[PDB]
């Protein structure tokens, strides 16, 4: 992207703010902090449609192409965030004495 | 020193066996040796599966009719009707309420109450043992493991049956008894184990096979699945989540991928290590090299999948065996065919072998759910069944609902390419190899890789002659014996097969049950004629024989009769068709030369300038060459007497075959016998008609043998029979012989009674290994007590022969074998067994007939003596044979379906 | 020969190695580490079982009522009637119903539609994993296997379907579910297997998960077996063909012996190899040795028993462990006892083991089934339970109903004697070992031999002198977490405990939740106290902290605050009783001492001599050493910062934090610049007036001859000494004035314009190196690396304004949240609260602290870790503690609810 040039935090913390608030409009509600980075997305209410949504309203986010099926390989906001980084950036005897 | 050099060879013989005992225990490749399978649409063998895969199409029907079920308000388009399908159509096998109870000893209620999954795993289970080429009850006492895929689907659910003391409701429904049912009725000790894992059942059941084999607690085991639907209710279930495809067709990896359609089914597969497999000598089809397991895990949800399972799966499955992706061909992938399932597997299969893969060589990718559907528990293992028949006919079929690839997987890397058409898979160079994935709903993956069979080279010693070829077909009722000669003379019929691997295939891989026949043949046409006639209901030919017994091995006495059993040609060309036969005439001959000039051979083969059948100083010789040499012929096929009895002179040979004696002194002491037999030639007369009736009538004139009730032959003497043969004149006196002046028996025998003893007093008995219950005296003696003294009393003393019969029937033997080139004493051995108590189940059997004696003959009265009982080694019969493919078991069948 | 030497060497290694290899791969001894068991009777954990066996008793009891059976219709004393039962007695849970959804992340509807046995499998996998002395969430993502034995028994089939578009009925009632839901809600990743075989199932699954320990597929293994009873069903078929006692027991070899008794029970077992038991550290109760399976075969009837095939297993089983009959002390026979399963059985162990055994030692039989019941699937597991229970105590429990011995076998030829009365089996030099039998309805047969730990318990140090010792709590829900405390406090007020071994089991035997608490106490009054306090509701205690969290983790950034918080002595006894800080404090002594002639440590400890904390040439260096110090301290326990902000000089202490700076450069800059800054003393003040930066920008227009903007409305100075008592006076209603002890300088003023020169040269010799850690400069209001903190750069941090307004919001809003204040006392908190409340970012930023003006103990600033901790942070606790024995703690206390489903 763009924006590059900073702290791994910094990167890990944007990609999560838009990964969460990407999936904040598909749920439904227009806030981030009813989103958490841990619980799964089958628990939030996630489907098959809205899945695929989701993956749509990231390509138009950052601009690059993602897998149909990027939902159930990575099933939580971090993962997907962390996904979304990744991507872009003498002897003889007492020895031979094991034969017997 | 020198020693240093000794201990480095045996520290390296060490070595290199603890290595060859790693890999064993790591690693060993297992080999399959035969394979069954049930599936929807009248497929009942992996011939007619392969026949459907290669044209290409499904079995997908209408619902059932028999089972039921309420097709009327089952069924409702809108999908939100509580208990209703918005689908209805589904692959379901053809008869699924057919089984035949009395072949495996069940009771009709047990039947009933009998799940319909136990019922076919059973009969699957014995045409799996059958078609591999083993005897059925050759497996009983070994160590045989079980491993099935089964679950419970609700059977029987809707019934109240109070009256089941037995308690046949619980254990007909039970998992584990799926699997303890067969190991009790097939009789294995092997681990019997039932596990359910989602619909990768069979892949784990595989594995935990493929363990227990390695580590050796079993030599066998039957691996599979099984699945059969007995209520709606699955179909109910899904139709409320929209998961199935509204026309019922799975397209995996298409571009509609609507949902699944479900079906049934059972398969099994038989495994064994190869190295066993070699040695006992059975088919391969295919080698199983490694296998791995693993859990999905967190994921996004309990039901989705995840691909870095899978990925890890394969990777495992890789490593393990010791290959490196590349040398895999093709992978049959699960292909459930959802919306979104297909796309992970694909993409997972592209990352774990697309990557750094030949753009010439692309990895080939289709699934078998595409014809017939996914058949629930059963699904992984048979799709290995379609791996295997690929690794066989030498093609992969196609995949159906293709030419649309599903867009979400990217396939411009070129790493995977689908199956459009049959591609050729002919052997070459490379190893072919091939992978089959199973991913359940629990969240068990599996993956295992399977390899092409190694290379037999010619095993084809044919020599198919005009020798003789027995046919023997058994079964445990007259209608499946109908049944199984029609199939035989079916399978004959085809211009393609040899009568001696027919014989050998009938003879050494099928049962023996209780209804048997036989059939004699040295052409196909005769074959075929005499298996139509037994078919029919009617058997007329003496070529044909029949018969019902109900054990499995009888005591056999081997009895020798006396004389009038003479015919010229005794055996004769039998002399040139048997080694055995030939061998024991030579070595008599020897025996006997340093005798006699003339030979016994060409007397039996009507050689010029040699004595004919009319003195008994030559007589009595070739009888007795005649009779050891049918008895060691008898022995020769697995036949081996438990006491030998003897009527007059034969007792000699009676001896022979006890080992009481030997060859020369046997051949001295009938030589001697028969030359003072010729100097007593001016009086005699033998004569057949109760003892008291002979005593009454027998005080004018101044008894040899007694046979039964009513036959008693007298002494030999011309003026005091003379008389006698007309003074009864009340049926008394009418049978005669020839016995020219023989008097055997008779005060007469007495006259010298020096000359034998002389001449014989030179024989060196030895203890006998078999009972000798004599007829001069009602007792068991040993070879210790056989003197001349004995010999003498023998010719002199009464040989009674009802008695010594009725004290073997009552002691316990029931099988008597006659052994003479004619049956003269059969009749009278019969009626005394009637007579007397014993067991209602003797069988008396004769030998070569005076109108026989070629070795057809000899085969007839061995087929007539084993559909009674006694066994027999017919292998023995056909030497250098190849054994065929013969047809499974023709079932009776028989509908079990528990009605609400 | 030297070559032939080497090469003889290397093949015998070779050859060592590849035995070894074939004895592990063959058998490779497994070790129990830990064990779980719910049983009728309210029997839920281990040591009541054992308390029961001991003393002596039963379970029976009547049929459950609150299931929704027909008690009426059921019973019916003739045992003909159809769907009636001759029997009211049998083994049943306390409280099957039970389940606590919201700790699982299941839906209550979920919940409803569940198998009782998935929830009891469950709650008895968490409380199995948490009695091994093992985290829970360390095992997520490892190679841990289940296997377990289980069935269907007939729950919610009575009912009605509804809407199910989840589909949560068919996963609910599924057996593989069972075992593939353990593995999902822990996060493990090995092989999971729902075997099925009659009675011995359990057993069955243990056999198949050695073969997976020995290979290598699993690293550990959770093997068990359930069986609880929805329908009477059982009951009623087994009455119609009356193959159950008249009085509901199960006389195991007794003359009266007439039929089984049914019970419910789930059990589980926790396995793992025994070489990797002694890596990791983890307890081993019993040794796992052999096992065997074989088949009845061919034999009278499909459900009778045969003895040639147990015998076959039994000698199988010894000869795959290694071992002779002669050296197994007690069997645990399978002892259904009905009609004629015990004739059969003790021939075959009369026949195997009896044989030619010494009449001193004659093998002790027994059966657990005389004491709580068939418990079908879950019956091999505990016969294993009770025979490691009888293991670890040292003693045989003896079997009940054994007044009159079965008369249909020999029992005075000699060999195996019952075992009638209370046996003791203490500890020799010989090695007790016992086996495990299990022979199913199907025609399965297993054998199990198991044996003795090995003493390893003779290690420990249990060393305690009195420092202060944290307790944390955690729970998923506050009713937990008061049950938690409530545990914890009870568990404290006996007296054979220990605090360092609580402290150090709690901070790593057990997991971390939403809902977190600590207390902080040197004595078990104090902490008994503390948990009381937390137990009883809002504990207002200086102690006791408490919070609520969401986040694993933060990104913790260190804040610098400079002077203006002096007080005298800075952890005395903390410099005493902590080893790092004494070490970091000497350690910058070395470069000190060339420039000066006290030491920082005599001004700390109040020593003769100090100059006192009175003249800036001294405060400034002595406020560097502790603020350095702190932060050092701060690194252990593991509280790596991401970003580091200061305010004043104190900026080149957070210069020596991330790296920039080394401690030679650091101490000469400080001690110069205090130098050439005491040496003008005597110029103004600062004099800071919380006005608004607006309001003082508009203001100092009579006086042109801003230092600081921390605050929305906060700044300093501008101006001259005369200026500034001009503008303490001026306005007379803007108030707040002064409030600044700082009056012997003034810096960032005109007046800093005059030892420019001095400066410069005084510090010349820095070596910037590059910082390992985001610097975040406040007064270039920018992140730079390290490479250009020249003495240019210092000089314009002298001569320049400082914000810490600016640079803490786009700290909050780059992302990070956690704020440290690395200080001898808090003085910028306020203003950080401040500037992160005004702040666009994630509204649960924490700030903390560090020692106070009074509370400069070590227990004061554990303290504070506490209340950093609670809120989201890292912080590793055993550290704390250092060298300690952990002790045992229960288990999480459940909320369980009713989630039964009825016609």
């Amino acid at each position: 992207d763009r924006l590059a040039g900073l702290p791994r935090a910094e990167r890990t913390a944007e990609l999560v703010r838009l990964v969460r608030t990407s999936t904040a409009t598909v749920l439904g509600h227009d806030d981030p902090k009813a989103v958490r980075a841990t619980t799964p997305f089958k628990e939030l209410g996630f489907d098959s449609l809205a899945a695929v949504r989701l993956r749509n309203l990231l390509n138009a986010a950052t601009g690059l192409r993602l897998p149909s099926t990027l939902v159930f390989d990575h099933p939580n906001a971090s993962a997907v965030a962390g996904f979304l980084d990744a991507e872009l950036g003498e002897l003889l005897e007492a020895l031979g004495r094991e034969l017997d | 020193s020198e020693k240093v050099a000794e201990y480095l060879r045996r520290a390296t013989l060490d070595l290199r066996a603890a290595r060859q005992r790693i890999r064993e225990l790591e690693s060993d490749p297992i080999a399959i040796v035969s394979m069954a399978c049930r599936l929807p649409g009248g497929v009942n063998t992996p011939q007619r599966l392969w026949e459907l895969l290669r044209e290409g199409g499904e079995t997908l029907s209408g619902f059932p009719t028999d089972r039921g079920w309420d097709l009327a308000r089952l069924h409702h388009p809108d999908p939100d009707n509580p208990g209703t399908s918005y689908v209805d159509k589904g692959g379901f096998l053809d008869d699924a309420a057919g089984f035949d109870a009395e072949f495996f000893g069940v009771s009709p209620r047990e039947a009933a109450a009998m799940d319909p999954q136990q019922r076919l795993l059973l009969e699957t289970s014995w045409e799996l043992v059958e078609n591999a080429g083993i005897d059925p009850h050759s497996l009983r006492g070994t160590a045989t493991g079980v491993f099935l895929g089964v679950a419970k689907f609700g059977y029987g659910e809707d019934t109240a049956a109070a009256e089941d003391v037995e308690g046949y409701s619980v254990t007909g429904v039970a998992p584990a008894v799926a699997s303890g049912r067969i190991s009790y009725t097939m009789g294995l000790e092997g681990p019997s184990i039932s596990v359910d894992t989602a619909c990768s059942s069979s892949l784990v059941a595989l594995h935990l096979a493929v363990e227990s084999l390695r580590k050796g607690e079993s030599s066998m085991a039957v691996v599979g699945g099984a699945a059969v639907m007995a209520t709606p209710g699955v179909f109910v279930d899904f139709s409320r989540q929209r998961a199935l495809a509204a026309d019922g067709r799975s397209k995996a990896f298409g571009a509609g991928a609507d949902g699944f359609g479900f079906s049934e089914g059972v398969t099994l597969v038989l495994l064994e290590r190869l190295s066993e497999a070699r040695r006992n000598g059975h088919e391969v089809l295919a080698v199983v090299r490694g296998s791995a397991l693993n859990q999905d895990g967190a994921s996004n949800g309990l039901s989705a999948p995840s691909g870095p399972a899978q990925r890890r799966v394969i990777r495992q499955a890789l490593e393990s065996c010791g290959l490196e992706p590349g040398d895999v061909d093709a992978v049959e992938a699960h292909g459930t065919g959802t919306a979104l399932g297909d796309p992970i597997e694909a993409n997972a299969l592209l990352d774990t072998y697309g990557r750094d893969r030949d753009a010439d060589r692309p990895l080939w990718l289709g699934s078998v759910k595409s014809n017939i559907g996914h058949t629930q528990a059963a699904a992984g293992v048979t799709g290995l069944l379609k791996v295997v028949l690929a690794l066989r006919n030498g093609e992969l079929p196609a995949t159906l609902h293709v030419e649309e690839p599903t867009p979400h997987v990217d396939w411009s890397s070129g790493g995977v390419a689908l199956l459009a058409g049959n591609q050729p898979w002919r052997r070459g160079e490379r190893t072919r190899r091939a992978a089959v994935s199973a991913f359940g709903i629990s969240g068990t993956n599996a993956h295992v890789i399977v390899e092409e069979a190694p290379e037999r080279e010619h095993r084809e010693t044919t020599a198919h002659d005009g020798r003789p070829v027995p046919l023997v077909v058994s079964a445990r009722s007259t209608a499946a014996l109908r049944a199984q000669a029609a199939q035989i003379a079916e399978l004959l019929e085809r211009p393609d097969a040899d009568l001696a691997g027919v014989g050998l295939g009938l003879a050494t891989t099928r049962a023996r049950h209780e209804h048997r026949a036989a059939v004699v043949a040295s052409t196909r046409e005769e074959a075929v004629r005499g298996l139509r006639e037994i078919a029919a209901g009617a058997a007329t030919a003496d070529a044909v024989v029949e018969g019902v017994t109900e054990v499995d091995g009888r005591n056999v006495v081997f009895l020798f009769p006396g004389q009038g059993s003479q015919w010229a040609g005794m055996g004769a060309e039998l002399l040139s068709s048997s080694p055995v036969f030939a061998g024991k005439i030579r070595a008599c001959d020897e025996s006997m030369a340093p005798m006699q000039d003339w030979k016994v051979s060409d007397v039996l083969r009507q050689a010029p300038g040699a004595p004919g059948l009319d003195r008994v100083d030559v007589v009595q010789p070739v009888l007795f060459a005649v009779m050891v040499s049918l008895a060691e012929l008898w022995r020769s096929y697995g036949v081996e007497p438990a006491a030998v009895v003897g009527h007059s002179q034969g007792e000699i040979a009676a001896a022979h075959v006890a080992g009481a004696l030997t060859l020369e002194d046997a051949a001295k002491l009938v030589v001697g016998r028969s030359r003072l037999m010729r100097s007593l030639s001016g009086e005699g007369g033998m004569a057949a008609v109760g003892e008291a009736a002979v005593r009454e009538r027998l005080r004018p004139w101044q008894v040899a043998a007694v046979n039964g009730p009513r036959s008693v032959v007298v002494s030999g003497e011309p003026g005091a029979l003379r008389a006698f043969s007309e003074d009864c004149a009340a049926e008394g006196i009418r049978v005669r012989d020839i016995d020219v002046d023989y008097a055997s028996h008779s005060p007469q025998i007495e006259r010298v009674r020096e000359e034998l003893l002389e001449t014989t007093g030179d024989i060196a008995p030895r203890p006998a290994r078999v009972t000798f219950h004599s007829t001069v005296e009602s007792r068991s003696m040993d070879g210790t007590e056989l003197d001349a003294r004995y010999w003498y009393r023998n010719l002199r003393e009464t040989v009674r022969f009802a008695d010594a019969v009725t004290r073997l029937a009552e002691s316990g033997y029931d099988a008597f074998i006659e052994v003479s080139p004619h049956p003269v004493v059969v009749q009278a051995v019969e009626e005394a067994v009637e007579e007397a108590d014993g067991a209602e189940d003797a069988v008396v059997v004769g030998s070569l007939h005076r109108d026989g004696g070629d070795l057809s003959a000899f085969l007839r009265s061995m087929a007539t003596a084993h559909v009674s009982g006694v066994d027999i080694r017919w292998d023995v019969a056909l030497p250098g044979a190849a054994p065929f493919a013969l047809p499974t078991y023709p079932f009776q069948r028989k509908r079990y379906w528990l009605q609400p």
